[PDB]
RNA sequence: UUGCCGUUGCUAUGGC
């Protein structure tokens, strides 16, 4: 039989089972199709129950957890065949985490119901030192410096992790074991974000040394690397179109990468508060922007750490609309801890008012492709969930959940069950200082795990 | 580039001696190249500053020089005004070689350094590699100065005699 | 690894073709032969090799595009 | 009145933490209390930056006798944890110096910033 | 302190160790109008940790 | 559900 007609009968079999659930056939079948346009199609935000979300954490033995990666396997229309790898693996949902420790561990996640269970981990440590000293040699098969970014492939064969070693290391999902080394081949070269294009086997790995690299892992090989940014590109973000956004911190830039035609677009926030001020008639200005997730093909939305979340359009370089401390204000300092005076009085004073205070930065954020709603994460001790206004011009908090407490390295999200009727799920490494460094006085009730939040939609 | 009106003024020489060490120049024809340029640039200013302001000839390429000089960087932001422009020197235009910004930025230990990294090919503004000592640097392009991938020292194989010094003393 | 890269594409029917600018990004090599461009645009046209003309290649300076 | 003083704004703070980051890539920036009062005895340092925040802010209060006797520009700035991430170290910063360099790459930016601290004075 | 030992290879460390936060108590001491004891305790708390430590 | 140390149940969270 022909593999023409073997597409014919699971598509005959896939339509059976779209009119089994139910006109409504013809547009769920445009649905199906709406990830091509590149244009925010899953307008589900109203319907949250942010309120009666399943709330769980689970604490981890390793020290400062810095990234996850959940991958999620998805029917291919096209062809009608699971991403899992394996005929074991089908419907099984795995996410794969990342500490300061050297140690990477992956974990089952197919329950909602029931918590993370790991499964298999790797550790690296000084055994992995390279002896040459050379950058063209740094090809050991762990690594010997903190891991900081993870991302899982679409296909489910492979997670790449790399950080301060200078290197990008691939690894088998299956056994965690180490199947090829790619140096940065520079001095400063440190890895400090990862994306997967959409739905392929394209890498883009944001350096520390002012520039974003390409690879094709199917490959195992390098494809080009990209210059503009002045300072350390601390975040990425990718779609299934090759539009790579990015961060440059204390540049307080974000470039969006059109690989297709070799350009770039630069968006500067630009927000003065003489101006703030002036048209009010305590406002913090912008230091540098670290967290990037791309909303829509045409927009995404970045987080600085003076507490301003942003959203962007293509059209306009200036932000179309921003909620400043979005994560509220640390608490005041204590005064019994500001100066070792006696009397009291003194003591206040030197809290200068209100002048002393800072907002809470944007340690994470997320958003769900082509969806009106994404997740903002700090140490304030609570995620907060958004919702894009229609139009796109705007946004409104619609709702917060409590359960984590620490700094939110990272933040994913997953999906199950039929189109209409799906829950999801929001997982988020927590950990007791900041990924890439420990500048963070340390938070009160802060621990290393892996915090879960369930929520359903009803209506 | 055009020849000053008295060369052999002492005072000329040991200025050109004094340029000449402290940005490692190669002869009086780059002083002599860069001088022309800033005579053309000050000659232009003198001619415009006759003029009346409010003048549309005197606003239009006063602003259009100005903003000129701003992007190659020899004029501040905060001092866009022609009269300014009038008081640039030849060292302000030295400074920006590529040579002297390789120097300043801490990629050579000394200007000759910096010129031997430069014509050896181990020097790239953004994607390019440029082997050119009197290239000029802007301000956008002044923080991308880096090592050429390429480069030995940029993360690429060693030179030649590294890896044959690494041969002979394997076996 | 090589990469192909195809802008300015005109769809030419009076003579029955295609036209384009390539771009060959070719990182750690000296430079793509004419005949191994013309392999790997036919693979991605979907076009038989003995339909893919290639002329006018010139590498910048330095090398790498 | 208060001790920490002048506290610099928002916007100047901005522009004082750029010119530490810059000035930490050159190799022309000394962090800690303890190396920059070696830099004002031995009269290299441009000026002081110091953390209005720092627990308790007397443990700093030694510079300013360092700085106004030398006659050096200094400054507080609201927040350690943002200068010690502007200053590359991994760690928070009370107090940092700028070393003095007639030859360096940033000069006109390190003198804009001088200026307005003088001001500020 | 070093010519009477007031402060006092691992021996050393702890001096050194103790030598900083020497001065930290006394900037504390010196530009204080009413200085506390507060925190010196913590100071010495801290270093004690320290002494165990090694 | 934790590297170590507790508390709380028959599960949940306090410190390092």
């Amino acid at each position: 039989e022909n593999p023409a007609d073997k597409r014919r009968r699971l598509a005959k079999q896939y339509l059976e089972n779209l009119k089994s659930e139910a006109d409504i056939i013809a547009s769920r079948l445009k649905e199906d199709v709406a990830e091509q346009q590149g244009r925010v199609f899953r307008y589900f935000g109203d319907k949250l129950l942010i309120s009666e979300a399943k709330q769980s954490f689970t604490r981890v033995g390793e020290n400062n957890l810095t990234c996850i990666s959940c991958f999620q396997p998805v029917l291919n229309k096209y062809t009608f065949e699971e991403s899992s790898n394996g005929d074991k693996n089908k419907g099984r949902l795995f996410a794969y985490t990342v500490s300061k420790d050297l140690q990477l561990t992956k974990y089952d996640i197919t329950d909602f119901s029931k918590r993370p269970k790991k499964l298999k981990y790797a550790k690296g440590g000084a055994k992995y030192i390279p002896t040459s000293k050379h950058e063209y040699e740094n090809t050991t098969e762990g690594h010997y410096d903190e891991i900081l970014t993870v991302a899982a492939s679409p296909d489910g064969k492979y997670v790449v992790t790399g950080g301060r070693d200078r290197k990008l290391i691939v690894w088998s999902t299956e056994s965690l074991s180490p199947v090829k080394v790619i140096p940065t081949k520079d001095r400063r070269g440190e890895v400090l974000s990862l994306a997967f294009r959409k739905n392929s086997d394209q890498l883009y790995a944001s350096c520390a040394d002012f520039k974003i690299r390409t690879y094709s892992i199917n490959q195992f090989s390098q494809l080009e690397i990209l210059y503009g940014h002045h300072d350390i590109v601390e975040d990425i973000s990718a779609l299934a179109m090759e539009r790579c956004v990015t961060v440059g911190a204390r540049d307080r830039t974000a470039m969006l990468w059109k690989i297709p035609d070799e350009t770039r677009l630069t968006f500067r926030g630009g927000d003065e508060p003489q101006k703030l001020l002036r048209r009010w008639m305590l406002f913090f200005c912008e230091g540098s922007i670290d967290v990037v997730s791309m909303v829509d093909d045409f927009h995404f939305i970045t987080g600085s750490d003076n507490g301003n979340i942003c959203l962007w359009s293509l059209a306009k370089k200036k932000p179309i609309f921003t909620e400043r401390i979005a994560h509220g204000i640390l608490p005041e300092p204590s005064f019994n801890d500001i100066s070792g005076e006696t009397d009291e009085e003194l003591r206040k004073r030197q809290l200068q008012g209100k002048k002393l205070l800072q907002p809470f930065w944007i340690t994470s954020l997320y958003a769900i492709p082509y969806s009106n709603v994404f997740i903002s994460g700090s140490w304030s001790g609570s995620l907060k969930v958004w919702k894009i206004s229609d139009n796109l011009r705007s946004f409104e908090l619609l709702g917060e959940l409590s359960g984590a407490k620490g700094v939110v390295t990272k933040i994913q999200v997953v999906e199950s069950g039929k189109h209409g009727k799906e829950k999801f799920r929001i997982l988020a490494s927590i950990a007791k200082e900041h990924r890439l460094g420990r500048w963070i006085a340390n938070v009160s009730g802060a621990r290393n795990g892996i915090y879960s939040a369930v929520i359903d939609q009803t209506g | 580039y055009s020849t000053p009106k008295r060369p052999y003024e002492s005072s000329r020489l040991d200025a050109e001696l004094k340029l000449a060490g402290e940005f490692g120049l190669k002869n009086k024809k780059e002083i002599y190249r860069i001088s022309f340029q800033l005579s053309k640039i000050r000659r232009a200013a003198r001619d415009l500053l006759t003029r009346d302001e409010k003048d549309p000839k005197r606003l239009f390429e006063g602003n259009a020089l100005i903003r000129r000089l701003v992007r190659v960087g020899v004029l501040s932001e905060d001092k866009k005004k022609l009269d300014y422009v009038l008081a640039l020197k030849v060292e302000d235009f030295l400074e920006r070689r590529l040579q002297t910004q390789v120097y300043k930025l801490g990629l050579a230990k000394s200007v000759h350094h910096a010129r031997v990294l430069i014509t050896q090919r181990h020097i790239a503004v953004g994607k390019q590699i440029v082997n050119i000592p009197s290239f000029m640097v802007r301000l956008d392009s002044e923080k991308h100065i880096d090592f050429a991938p390429t480069s030995p020292f940029g993360g690429a194989r060693p030179g030649r005699v590294a890896r044959r010094n690494a041969a002979r003393k394997a076996e | 690894a090589v990469t192909i890269r195809t802008r300015k594409v005109i769809s030419n029917p009076l003579l029955a073709r295609k036209q384009f600018v390539v771009d060959v990004l070719h990182p750690n090599r000296a430079n793509v032969s004419k005949d191994e461009l013309r392999e790997k645009l036919a693979e991605v046209y979907k076009a038989e090799k003995d339909a893919v003309s290639v002329f006018g290649f010139r590498t910048q300076f330095g090398g790498g595009k | 009145n208060p001790k920490a003083f002048p506290l610099a704004d928002a916007a100047l703070t901005q522009q004082i933490l750029d010119v530490v980051q810059q000035a930490a890539n050159l190799r022309q920036l000394k962090k800690g209390a303890n190396e920059a009062t070696k830099t004002l005895n031995r009269g290299i340092s441009e000026f002081i930056i110091m953390a209005a925040d720092c627990e308790p802010i007397e443990i700093l209060l030694h510079l300013p006798l360092l700085c106004e006797d030398k006659n050096v520009p200094y400054v507080f700035v609201p927040s350690r944890v943002a200068l010690g991430r502007a200053c590359g170290v991994s760690r928070p910063v009370i107090a940092a110096s700028i070393t003095t360099n007639d030859a360096s790459a940033i000069k006109t930016q390190i003198y804009a910033v001088k200026d307005k601290i003088e001001t500020l004075l | 302190g070093a010519e009477k030992a007031l402060f006092r290879k691992n021996k050393g460390r702890i001096s050194r160790y103790l030598a900083n936060k020497c001065s930290m108590a006394s900037r504390i001491d010196n530009y204080s109008e009413e200085p506390s004891n507060v925190f010196g305790s913590v100071l010495k708390k801290q270093v004690e940790q320290r002494l165990e430590f090694y």
